[PDB]
C-alpha cells in the first residue's frame, strides 16, 4: 500500500493533439501526472522525488504566472525543468520526467523527455519512461503511426498500455490517460 | 549557491541497497558530426543536432556526459556574449578556450565534457580540443567520439596543407561517413558547419542525407 | 535445532525438538533428529543440513555391523569413542560443518547410565547433563540436579527446562520429543516432556 | 600465458580478384619499450598459406613450432606430399582454431590473434580469423588490434561487399594495404616503420616481401 | 594521478652551452597506446627568453604555467626582465605547495645578461636543482648513459644542436611514448631561434 | 612393451588434448560412448576455485541466464485414497509463445511425480535420471521400487554434489502396496524429509490452511486442494493411487 | 601560493561551536528548534561521508583571491594587498539588505566579475527565526 | 526413444567380444568366451517384429 | 583471473508453421562497438531436416553445433542410418548442455524441424539444458522488439495455423527491418532457413548497414 | 620438460569416478559405508579449499621422472625410456605384499635412491574392508 | 614473483666480436636496499665454452641452469661438443614450459668451430632471440642508447673489452641495484679467458 515507486509514463503526438498516460495502482490517490495550466508533466521513479519535483514546479509556475501575467508554454517549461534538474548535479533526483502540451500561439504539439540531470530528448513520435516493462517500448514502436486523430491516438495509447499490462503484474492495474487539444483536455480512467 | 551536494549520502545509501571531426582549410575551419542519438543500444533519435553555437562564429561539438556538455557550452556562451558586449569587440576563440579550460580545471574532472571547438575571429581561424580535466590542445584536424579512430584514419589518408573550402567539406563528410559505417555509435546523417574568414558562418543540417 | 540430556541415577533422558527446515511448511509426527545406535545406546544430533543426517546414519550402520558381527553390544563408552574418531576423521580434508551429538546409554556390564557430548571439532566430554542450541538452562540445571535423582525428578527438571525454553520462543516451537534409556532399553514418553 | 610480456601489434589483410594480401610489422615490444626489432610475424605454410599472428611472442613461436610439425607430419610416408596431398589453408585454420578453443577451455590460453590467408586448390580465396577465446570469423577484409579500428574502415572502402572482390586488382589492394600500414605507423605508439607483406595469387603463387618501410610521410605542417 | 587523466610521456632535454641555452623536446602526446596528437608543441614560453617543458598531469602543468606567466608579467611591470632563478623559484613554490593535489614536473631554461643561460629541473615532489644540463620524461631513462658520455662544458651552438638531436633520436627510438619531430629553442644574447627536425633526418644518425 | 614405445614415440595431439580418452569421448571421436553413461560426467574448470568461478559467472545481460523454476505455490498431501498434488498453473510470459500447456510437475514414471523448484534444468535433468534409475531397479528386482528408495537415491545424488551450485527442491510422491501412500521432500542441501502435508512456494502459509482428515473422499480431497491453491493465489490437480497418477486439470 | 584549497578539515569540535544558535536554557548546548534542520542532525554526522569536491568548490574563489594577494605582496609590497582588502571590507561592511541575497555591483567591479557568470550566480540558493530581526542581531552582534 | 532390437543385439554381441579386443578398441575384460546363447525377440517401428 | 567468456551479440527467431518451420538470424558479427563481419551465418542445417542456432558467445555455440553434428554422424553409423527425430535431437542437446553444468556454454539455443506427424516444431533451450517446445521464440539483443511486432501482426489477425511460408517469411523480414531501424546491433543482413517435407531452403535479405 | 608439476586439476567429475567403491545396490552411486571416510565427505568438497603446495608435493617425483625420460628420448632415443619404463613396470608388477607398505630394494636401486631419504620415507603413513581380500581384488581387478 | 624471494637486479651484457664472444656482468646482489653480496659471481658456466647470465628469480634460474648443465653432459656423452643453439633451445624449452610457475630470463654466450661465437637472449615469457649483442637487467635500461651508438660488427678483442667496460660502468653509475666489480669471460678458439675490473679503474672512464 505504501510501495508506489516505479511506474511508466507514455507520451504520444497526433494531429493537433497529444496524449499522456500513466499507470495507477489498485484500490483498497498517488497519480504520477500533474498539470500547470496547459503543460502536463509525468514523473517516474522514486515517489518522494516525484512529490518534491511536483511541489517545486508548482511553486515556480505560480511565480512565473504572477510575474509574466501569462501561462507558461511547453518549451519554456521544458527548459525550466532541465535547469532545475541540472542544479542537483551531484545529488540528482532519481526520476524520469516527460513533458507534453500544445503551444497556444502556434498550436504545435510538443513532447519531451529528460534524464536525471536534465538532458533534453525532444521526440517527434513518442516518449516512454520507466523500467516496469522492457517490451513496452517495442509495443509502442509497433503500434504508433504518425498524424493520428484524437480518437485513434487514444485507442493506440490505451491499447499499448493494456498490452503492456497483460504481460506484466496484474490484479489491480489501472491507467490514467489525458488527451490534450488546443482548447479541450479530456481525462479518462482505464480499469482494464 | 552553485551546484548542490544535497542527497549525496542518501544516493550512496540507495546505491548500497558519435563521430565528431574538425578540419582546417586555407581560409577557415569546418566542424562536422553525425546525427544518431542513442540511449544504450536503442536508437533514441535518428536526427539529432550535435553542433552547438558558443558564438555566431565559434562552434563546438562534445562527447561524454551530454548534460554537462550542453551546460558548459551554454555557460561559456553567456560569458562570451557578456564579454563581447563589455569590450565592444568580436569574441576570440582563445578567450572561449581560456574560460572553458579554467572552468573545467576548477571542477577537477568531475564535469564530464570533452569538446572540439572551431572558430573564426579577427585574428584568424582556430581549432582546439578540450579535455574534461582542463587540458587543451591545438591541431589542424581533430576527431572525437567512439567513431574517432575510423574518422582519424580517413583524415590521415586525405589531408594536406593546401585545402580549399570544398575539399575540406568533402574530407570532413568522408570522415563522418566512415565513422557512420564502421561504428555502431554513429550512422544516420552528417551535419556540417563551415566558418570562413570575413564571412558569415554556414550551418548545413543533414548535408549528406 | 536444540537438544538436551540429563543422566539420572538409573537412566538417561534425551529431549530433542521436533523442528523443521525453513521455507517449507510440513505436517509430520516423528523424531527425525535421533538414531538408535544399539538397543541400549541412543544418539541425538543437532546442526546443519543433511551432513549431520548422513553422519548419523553412517554411525548407525557401522554400529549395527559390529553388533551383527560379534553377536554382542558395544558399551556406551566405546560407541562414543568410535563416534568421536569418525567425526574427527570426517573433517580432516574438508571445511568443518556444524554438528553436536549427545550419546546416552545404559552399560549392563557396569549396570549404570552414561551420557556423553561431542561437539563439531570432535571433543568428547562425559557430563551429568548437557544441552545444545540454546542462547539460561545451565543455572536451572546446576541448582536442581543431584546425582541420585530418580527418573521422575529428572523428568520434572526437564519439564522446567522446557518451560524456560518456551517462555522465550514463538509458538512455532511445536514441542520436544522425549526418550528414556534404561536397563529395559529405549522407550518414548508419549505423554509430555 | 595468463599475461603477455613481449608482444606484436597488428596484422591486416584483404581479398582481391585473384588472391589475398596480408601484412604485419616487424616489432616486438616489451611494454612501453620497443625492445626487439626484426621479428617476423608472417609465417608461410606450404606454397599457398600465410599465417599472421599478433600478441604474445613466445606463444607465437610455439605456434610456429606447431605449424612446422604439421608440415613435417603431412609429408610422413606421403609420396605426393607436395603435388596433391599438400596442406590447404582450411586444414591449417581448422587445426589452429581447434587448438585455440581447447586451450581456452583449459583456462590456459594462448594470448594471440591469428589470421589465416591463402588460396584453396580450386582457386577459391581463404581468409579467416581466430583469437584467444576461440572466436572465429571471416570477412573480405580482416585486421587485429588497432588495425581492426583503423585499417578496416580504409580497406572496406575498396572492398565493401563480396561483389566488389572481382572488381579489385592486385595493385589497388596492395596500395590500400600500404596506406593502411602508414596510417597505423602514424597513430599506433607500439608500431614500427618496418613491415613485411605477402601476396598469395592463384596464378603467380606466393610472393613474400620483407624489409618494406613506410614512405611518403607528411611531416611538413608541424613547422607552424 | 587522477583517473582518466592525460599524462605527459615525453622526452625533454635542456643543455647550457657557450653562448646560451637550448631546450629540446619531441612532439608526441598519447592516450595509452593511441597517439592523440603527433605534432604537439611542448616548448612552453613563460617569458621572452624563459621557456619550459612539462611532465606529469597536463592540466596541472598548464595551470601552473599560466599562473607563472601571469606572475612574470606582474614582475616585469615593476622591475623589468626577470631572471631565470626567479621563474624557477615561482615554479618550485607552485609545485611544492600543491604537491598533495597536483602532479607536475618542470624543466626551465632561461637566458639573461647577468647569468648568461641557466637550466633548472623541478621533478615530482617540488624540489629544485640547478644543472649544466637536464633530461626528463619517460624516454630520458634510455639516454642517461649516452648523455653522461657526450656532454662537455662550453660547447658551440652546432655541437649542442647535434648532441641534443642524437640524444632525442635515441630516446624516440627506444620509448614508445615518444616520437614525431624534434623541436628546439635556442636562447642567446642575439635572440630566440626556433628549430625543427623531421624523422627522415634524425633516424639516419 | 611396444605400447611403452608408442607412448615414447612422436605434439599436435597433445596440443589438441586428444591423447586423453575423456576428451575423445566428449567430442564423439571414437563413438557415442558419451551418450551411454548411466552416471553423467560433469565438466568443471581446471582451477583452484571452481565454486567461486561458477558463482561469479552465474550472478551477472542477455537472455543467457539460467532459467529458474516458478516460485508458484505447490501443495501435496496424503489421505486414505492416495495422494493429492495441486499446483497453481499461472504461466509467466516472455519473448516466446507456448505450443501447449507448460507442466510444472515432472512425471518421473506412470507411478511417480516430482515438483519443480529452484533451477528448472536441475530438476528436469535429475528427475529424468532418477526415472531411469528406478526403471533399471524395477527390471532387476522384478518389483516396483518403493518411494523411500527413490527419494534416498535422489538425496544421495544431490548430496554428492553439495555446494557445487545445484539448486532444487522436489516432492516425491508415490503409492505402493507395502508403504501405502508416501511423500518425501528432497532439496539440494541433502535434506530428505518424509511428511504428510507439504506447502512450498510463495503463499505457502495461506495454502497451509488444509479441514484435513484421513477419511476424505477423492472428490473432497480434490476440492480441498483446489480451494487451498485458490486461497494461496488456474489449478493443475494430480491424484496418485496404487495404480498410478491421474491428471484432472481445473 | 595555493591552487587547490587546502586545510579544509576541522581540527576541534564542541557542542557550542555555532555561537548563533546556542540554547538559552543550557548555553553549552545548541538549540535544535531554532536550527530548523529537521531536528535529527548531530554535528558529528557532518564530519564524515562528505563529497570530496565540496570543500574544493566551496573555498575555490577565496583560495584564488588569497593567491592573488600573496602575489601582490611579493611583487608590489604590503600596501597593495592592504588596500585591496580595505576596499573589499568597506564595500562588504556597509551593505545590509535583509530582503535580498544578490551581491552588490561595486563588489563585482572590485572582484573583476562585471561580465562573468558562474553557477553560483545562476543558482543563488521557515517556522522559526528567518525574519529581519535575526539578521539584525547577527549583523550587529547583539 | 525406444532402442532398436538390432541395436540392442549388436550391443550384446559387442559385450560378448570382450574375451579379445573390444569393438571400440577396449582392452580385454574376460578370460574366456561366454558359454551361453541368446534369442532376442523384439518389435520396433522401423523393422516390425524381429527375432535374433 | 583470465575471463574465458565473450559476447558477439546477434538476434535469432524461430517460428513453427502448420507443416513447416522457419529459423532466421541476423548475419552481423560484432565486438563491443566494432564490426567483425557483416555476413557470418549463425543458423545451420544439421542433417535429417533439423536447423540449429546457438546465439551468444560465438565460440561456445560453434563448439556445441560441432559436437551435435558429430554425434548425429555416430547415430547414423550405429543405428542403420535411422533418421533422428526432432525430440531426440532436443534430448541430445539437453544432455550436451547439461554436461557443462559447472562450466556452461554462454549461449541460447533454438532448433527447428518437423515432428513425427509432419507439423512444424521449434525447441528452445536455456544455457544449461532446460528446453521446451514452442510455437515462436525470439532470442538475442532485439527480441523485446521483434516479439511485439509479431504479436501485433499475428494471433497465436489471421491465425498462425493458416499462414503460408511466404507470409511467415514476409513477417520475419518486416520485424527484422523494424529492429534494424531501432537497434544498433541489428543490421547488415538476415538469413532464413525453411524446413518442409522437401528439405531445407535458404533465403537471404539485406539490412541497413549503419 | 616440466619442473613444477602441471595439469593437476580435475576436468570432469561423476558419481562413479571411484570404481573401487561403487555401490552394488546402485552402481551409479558410491558406497559410503565401504569408503570409511566418516560418512559426510561429498566429492565436491575435495575440489575446493586445497593447500596450493599439496599437488606440487604429491606429483613432484613423477614430474622429475618424466622430465628425465623426455631427456633420454631426446638424447638417446626411444629405446632408453622404453627400457627404463619396462624395468620399472616389471619390478612394480611382481611385488605383492598385502601386509607391508615399504618399497622394494630393487625399486630404490632403479630410482637411484639407495642412500637417499626424504620425508615420504620417514612418514610412510578399520571397521570395514581393510583386509587381504580387498587388496587381492584390487590387484587382480576382479 | 614469489613473496620474500631473492631477485636478480643485475647488469648483463654479451657482445659478439671478430674472434668470438665476450660475456660481462657486475657483482652485486641486493635484498631491497641492503647489499647482501658485493662480490657475487654471475657468470654461470654450463659447458666449457657455453656460459650464461641469469635474471629474475635466483632459485628458479639456478635450478634451470643445473638442469641445462646436466642435459649438456648427457648430450656430450653421445655426440661431443654441443652448439650454442642447442643450449639456447634447451634453456628456451625449460623457461617456456614453466613460465606459469617460474620467473626466469637467460642470456647465453657460446663459441664453436662451426658458428664462431653466438649470443642468444631469452627474456621473461620464454621467447628466444638471436642478436649480435644483448643487454639485460635493471641497469640495462640506462644504456640502451649508448650501446646503440657504439656497437660495431667484427670489433677486435680490446675494442669489445672497452665497449663492455664503458657500458657496464654507466649501468653501475645509474642503477642502485648494480655495483661492485666487472667480471668478463672471453670465449674464442684459443680458449676461455677470465677478466676482472675494479671500481677505481672503471669509475675514471
Amino acid at each position: 500500500p505504501s510501495s508506489i515507486n516505479g511506474g511508466i509514463v507514455v507520451a504520444m503526438t497526433g494531429k493537433d493533439c497529444v496524449a499522456i498516460a500513466c499507470d495507477l495502482r489498485l484500490g483498497s490517490k498517488f497519480e504520477k501526472i500533474f498539470h500547470y495550466g496547459h503543460v502536463f508533466l509525468g514523473i517516474t521513479g522514486l515517489a518522494t522525488d516525484v512529490t518534491t519535483l511536483n511541489e517545486m514546479f508548482r511553486y515556480k509556475t505560480n511565480l512565473y504566472k504572477l510575474k509574466e501575467e501569462r501561462a507558461i508554454e511547453p518549451e519554456t517549461f521544458t527548459q525550466l525543468v532541465s535547469s532545475s534538474l541540472y542544479e542537483r548535479r551531484f545529488g540528482p533526483y532519481f526520476v524520469g520526467p516527460v513533458v507534453a502540451g500544445i503551444n497556444s500561439k502556434s498550436g504545435k504539439p510538443f513532447i519531451a523527455g529528460f534524464d536525471l540531470i536534465g538532458c533534453i530528448d525532444e521526440a517527434k513520435d513518442f516518449i516512454v519512461s520507466g523500467t516496469a516493462s522492457d517490451q513496452l517500448f517495442g509495443m509502442c514502436e509497433s503500434l504508433y503511426e504518425p498524424n493520428l486523430e484524437p480518437e485513434d491516438l487514444f485507442e493506440t495509447i490505451s491499447q499499448a498500455l493494456l498490452n503492456a499490462a497483460d504481460r506484466d503484474a496484474l490484479s489491480g492495474w489501472g491507467a490514467v490517460v489525458y488527451i490534450i487539444k488546443k482548447d479541450e483536455v479530456v481525462k479518462r480512467y482505464l480499469k482494464m | 549557491a552553485g551546484l548542490s551536494f544535497d542527497n549525496y549520502q542518501r544516493n550512496n545509501f540507495l546505491a548500497e541497497n558519435t563521430t565528431i571531426v574538425g578540419v582546417k582549410f586555407n581560409n577557415g575551419v569546418v566542424i562536422a558530426a553525425d546525427t544518431r542519438s542513442t540511449q544504450g543500444p536503442i536508437v533514441a533519435d535518428k536526427n539529432c543536432a550535435k553542433l552547438h553555437r558558443i558564438s555566431p562564429k565559434i562552434w563546438c561539438a562534445g562527447a561524454g556526459t551530454a548534460a554537462d556538455t550542453e551546460a558548459v557550452t551554454q555557460l561559456i556562451g553567456s560569458n562570451i556574449e557578456l564579454h563581447s558586449l563589455y569590450t565592444s569587440r568580436e569574441p576570440r576563440v582563445v578567450s572561449a578556450l581560456q574560460m572553458l579550460k579554467q572552468h573545467l580545471f576548477k571542477y577537477q574532472g568531475h564535469i564530464g565534457a570533452y569538446l572540439i571547438v572551431a572558430g573564426v575571429d579577427p585574428t584568424g581561424s582556430h581549432l582546439f580540443s578540450i579535455h574534461a580535466h582542463g587540458s587543451t590542445d591545438v591541431g589542424y584536424y581533430l576527431s572525437l567520439g567512439s567513431g574517432s579512430l575510423a574518422a582519424m584514419a580517413v583524415l590521415e589518408s586525405h589531408w594536406k596543407q593546401d585545402l580549399t573550402k570544398e575539399e575540406a567539406i568533402k574530407l570532413a563528410s568522408d570522415a563522418i561517413q566512415a565513422g557512420i559505417w564502421n561504428d555502431l555509435g554513429s550512422g544516420s546523417n552528417v551535419d556540417v558547419c563551415v566558418m570562413e574568414i570575413g564571412k558569415d558562418a554556414e550551418y548545413l543540417r543533414n548535408y549528406l542525407t | 535445532d536444540i537438544i538436551l540430556g540429563i543422566r539420572v541415577q538409573d537412566s538417561v533422558i534425551l529431549a530433542s525438538s521436533k523442528a523443521v527446515t525453513r521455507g517449507i511448511s510440513v505436517l509430520k509426527d516423528s523424531d527425525d533428529k535421533t538414531r538408535q545406535l544399539s538397543p541400549h545406546t541412543l544418539m541425538s544430533f543437532a546442526g546443519e543440513a543433511g551432513d549431520t543426517v548422513q553422519f548419523a546414519e553412517y554411525i548407525q550402520a557401522n554400529i549395527q555391523l559390529y553388533s551383527i558381527r560379534e553377536d554382542y553390544e558395544l558399551s556406551p563408552q566405546a560407541v562414543s569413542s568410535f563416534v568421536r574418531q569418525e567425526l574427527a576423521k570426517s573433517i580432516r580434508s574438508r571445511r568443518p560443518y556444524q554438528v553436536n551429538v549427545l550419546i546416552g546409554g545404559y552399560d549392563k556390564k557396569k549396570n549404570k547410565p552414561e551420557l556423553y557430548q561431542i561437539d563439531y571439532l570432535g571433543t568428547k566430554v562425559e557430563l551429568p547433563y548437557g544441552a545444545h542450541g540454546y542462547s539460561y538452562t545451565f543455572f536451572l540445571l546446576d541448582h536442581h540436579y543431584r546425582p541420585d535423582m530418580t527418573t521422575e525428578e529428572g523428568l520434572d527438571l526437564l519439564k522446567l527446562c522446557v518451560q524456560e525454553l518456551e517462555k522465550r520462543m514463538p509458538m512455532d516451537f511445536k514441542g520436544v520429543i522425549v526418550k528414556i534409556v534404561d536397563k529395559d532399553g529405549i522407550r518414548q514418553v508419549d505423554d509430555f516432556q | 600465458t595468463q599475461q603477455p610480456i613481449v608482444t606484436g601489434t597488428s596484422v591486416i589483410s584483404m581479398k582481391y580478384d585473384n588472391g589475398v594480401i596480408i601484412a604485419a610489422d616487424n616489432l616486438g615490444s616489451y611494454g612501453s619499450l620497443l625492445r626487439f626489432n626484426g621479428v617476423e610475424r608472417l609465417i608461410p605454410v606450404g606454397d599457398n598459406t600465410v599465417v599472421g599472428i599478433s600478441g604474445d611472442i613466445s606463444d607465437m613461436q610455439h605456434i610456429e613450432r606447431l605449424l612446422k610439425d604439421l608440415v613435417t607430419e603431412n609429408a610422413y610416408d606421403n609420396p605426393l606430399a607436395d603435388a596433391e596431398e599438400a596442406l590447404e589453408p582450411s586444414y591449417i585454420f581448422e587445426y589452429l582454431a581447434t587448438v585455440m578453443y581447447q586451450r581456452r577451455s583449459k583456462m590456459n590460453p594462448l594470448w594471440n590473434a591469428i589470421i589465416v590467408a591463402g588460396v584453396q586448390s580450386n582457386g577459391d580465396q581463404f581468409l579467416r580469423y581466430v583469437n584467444l577465446l576461440g572466436v572465429t570469423y571471416s570477412s573480405p577484409t580482416l585486421a587485429t588490434g588497432f588495425g581492426a579500428h583503423m585499417a578496416n574502415p580504409l580497406l572496406r572502402k575498396v572492398v565493401d561487399r563480396e561483389s566488389d572482390i572481382p572488381k579489385t586488382t592486385v595493385q589497388v589492394a596492395e596500395e590500400a594495404i600500404v596506406n593502411a600500414m602508414r596510417v597505423l605507423y602514424y597513430r599506433d605508439a607500439r608500431s614500427s616503420r618496418n613491415f613485411s607483406l605477402a601476396i598469395i595469387d592463384k596464378n603467380t603463387g606466393l610472393t613474400f616481401k620483407k624489409n618494406l618501410q613506410v614512405e611518403n610521410m607528411k611531416w611538413d605542417f608541424a613547422k607552424d | 594521478l587522477k583517473k582518466g587523466e592525460v599524462s605527459l610521456g615525453t622526452s625533454i632535454m635542456a643543455v647550457t652551452f657557450k653562448d646560451g641555452v637550448i631546450l629540446g623536446a619531441d612532439s608526441r602526446t598519447t592516450t595509452g597506446a593511441y597517439i592523440a596528437n603527433r605534432v604537439t608543441d611542448k616548448l612552453t614560453r613563460v617569458h621572452d627568453k624563459i621557456w619550459c617543458c612539462r611532465s606529469g598531469s597536463a592540466a596541472d602543468t598548464q595551470a601552473i604555467a599560466d599562473i607563472v606567466q601571469y606572475h612574470l608579467e606582474l614582475y616585469t611591470s615593476q622591475y623589468g626582465t626577470p631572471s631565470t632563478e626567479t621563474a624557477a623559484s615561482v615554479f618550485k613554490e607552485l609545485c611544492y605547495e600543491n604537491k598533495d593535489n597536483l602532479t607536475a614536473g618542470i624543466i626551465v631554461a632561461g637566458y639573461d645578461d647577468k647569468n648568461k643561460g641557466e637550466v633548472y629541473t623541478i621533478p615530482l615532489g617540488g624540489s629544485v636543482h640547478k644543472l649544466p644540463y637536464a633530461i626528463a620524461g619517460s624516454g630520458s631513462t634510455f639516454i642517461y648513459g649516452y648523455c653522461d658520455k657526450n656532454f662537455r662544458e662550453n660547447m658551440s651552438k652546432e655541437e649542442t644542436v647535434d648532441f641534443i638531436k642524437h640524444s632525442l633520436s635515441q630516446a624516440i627510438k627506444w620509448d614508445g611514448s615518444s616520437g614525431g619531430v624534434i623541436r628546439m629553442v635556442v636562447l642567446t644574447a642575439a635572440g630566440v631561434e626556433r628549430l625543427i627536425f623531421y624523422p627522415d633526418e634524425y633516424e639516419q644518425l | 612393451m611396444q605400447a611403452i614405445a608408442d607412448s615414447f614415440s612422436v605434439r599436435l595431439v597433445k596440443e589438441l588434448q586428444y591423447d586423453n580418452e575423456q576428451n575423445l569421448e566428449s567430442d564423439f571421436v571414437t563413438g557415442a560412448s558419451q551418450f551411454q553413461r548411466l552416471a553423467p560426467s560433469l565438466t568443471v574448470p581446471p582451477i583452484a576455485s571452481p565454486q567461486q568461478f561458477l558463482r561469479a559467472h552465474t550472478d551477472d545481460n542477455p537472455d543467457c541466464k539460467i532459467k529458474i523454476a516458478h516460485g508458484t505455490t505447490t501443495l501435496a498431501f496424503r489421505f486414505q485414497g492416495g495422494i493429492i498434488v495441486a499446483v497453481d498453473s499461472r504461466a509467466t510470459a516472455g519473448n516466446w509463445v507456448a505450443s501447449q500447456t507448460v507442466k510444472k510437475v515432472i512425471e518421473i514414471n506412470p507411478f511417480l511425480l516430482g515438483t519443480m523448484a529452484g533451477g528448472a534444468a536441475d530438476c528436469q535433468f535429475w528427475e529424468t535420471w532418477l526415472g531411469s534409475q528406478c526403471r533399471l531397479h524395477e527390471l532387476r528386482e522384478k518389483e516396483r521400487i518403493s518411494v523411500a528408495a527413490a527419494s534416498k537415491i535422489l538425496s544421495n545424488l544431490v548430496y554428492q554434489y553439495k555446494g557445487a551450485g545445484l539448486s532444487m527442491g522436489t516432492m516425491i510422491c508415490g503409492y505402493t502396496r507395502k508403504e501405502g501412500p508416501t511423500i518425501y521432500y528432497v532439496d539440494s542441501d541433502g535434506t530428505r524429509l518424509k511428511g504428510d502435508i507439504f506447502c512450498v512456494g510463495s503463499g505457502q502459509t495461506f495454502a497451509y490452511g488444509v479441514n484435513y482428515k484421513w477419511d476424505l473422499s477423492v472428490e473432497d480431497a480434490l476440492y480441498l486442494g483446489k480451494r487451498s491453491i485458490l486461497a494461496a493465489a488456474s489449478v493443475n490437480l494430480y491424484h496418485v493411487t496404487e495404480d498410478g497418477w491421474i491428471y484432472h486439470g481445473n | 601560493m595555493n591552487i587547490v584549497p587546502q586545510d579544509t578539515f576541522k581540527s576541534q569540535v564542541s557542542t557550542d561551536q555555532d555561537k548563533s544558535v546556542l540554547s538559552s536554557a543550557v548555553p553549552s548546548l545548541p538549540d535544535t528548534l531554532r536550527q530548523q534542520e529537521g531536528g535529527a542532525v548531530p554535528l558529528s554526522t557532518q564530519l564524515n561521508d562528505r563529497h570530496p569536491l565540496e570543500s574544493t568548490l566551496k573555498n575555490w574563489e577565496t583560495t584564488q583571491r588569497q593567491r592573488q594577494m600573496e602575489q601582490y605582496r611579493q611583487i608590489f609590497g604590503i600596501a597593495e594587498p592592504m588596500k585591496r582588502t580595505m576596499e573589499m571590507e568597506i564595500v562588504n561592511r556597509t551593505d545590509f539588505n535583509p530582503l535580498s541575497t544578490n551581491g552588490s555591483i561595486h563588489r563585482d567591479i572590485l572582484l573583476n566579475k562585471e561580465c562573468s557568470i558562474d553557477w553560483e550566480d545562476v543558482y543563488p540558493g521557515t517556522m522559526v527565526g528567518d525574519d529581519v530581526h535575526s539578521k539584525i542581531e547577527k549583523q550587529l552582534g547583539i | 526413444e525406444d532402442i532398436n532390437v538390432e541395436s540392442l543385439t549388436q550391443s550384446v554381441c559387442d559385450l560378448a567380444l570382450r574375451f579379445g579386443e573390444g569393438a571400440s578398441g577396449e582392452e580385454r575384460l574376460m578370460s574366456r568366451p561366454f558359454g551361453v546363447a541368446l534369442l532376442i525377440a523384439g518389435h520396433d517401428a522401423d523393422d516390425g517384429y524381429q527375432l535374433f | 583471473q583470465f575471463n574465458p567468456y565473450g559476447d558477439n551479440g546477434g538476434t535469432i527467431l524461430g517460428i513453427a508453421g502448420e507443416d513447416f518451420a522457419v529459423l532466421a538470424g541476423d548475419t552481423r558479427n560484432i565486438t563491443d562497438y566494432s564490426i567483425n563481419s557483416r555476413y557470418e551465418p549463425k543458423v545451420f542445417d544439421c542433417g535429417d531436416n533439423i536447423v540449429m542456432s546457438a546465439n551468444g558467445f560465438a565460440a561456445d555455440g560453434d563448439a556445441l553445433v560441432k559436437r551435435f553434428k558429430n554425434s548425429v554422424k555416430w547415430y547414423h553409423f550405429d543405428h542403420n542410418d535411422k533418421k533422428l527425430s526432432i525430440n531426440s535431437a532436443a534430448r541430445n542437446i539437453q544432455h550436451l548442455l547439461y554436461g557443462k553444468r559447472f562450466f556452461p556454454y554462454y549461449v541460447h539455443t533454438i532448433i527447428a524441424g518437423l515432428d513425427e506427424d509432419g507439423k512444424g516444431a521449434v525447441y528452445s533451450f536455456d544455457p544449461v539444458g532446460s528446453y521446451e517446445r514452442e510455437q515462436c521464440r525470439a532470442g538475442g539483443a532485439a527480441a523485446s522488439l521483434i516479439m511485439p511486432f509479431l504479436d501485433n501482426q499475428v494471433n497465436f489477425k489471421k491465425p498462425l495455423k493458416y499462414l503460408s511460408v511466404e507470409e511467415v517469411i514476409k513477417l520475419v523480414r518486416d520485424s527484422f527491418t523494424s529492429a534494424t531501424e531501432r537497434h544498433i546491433q541489428v543490421g547488415d543482413g538476415l538469413e532464413i532457413l525453411i524446413v518442409t517435407k522437401d528439405g531445407v531452403r535458404k533465403e537471404f535479405y539485406e539490412l541497413k548497414r549503419d
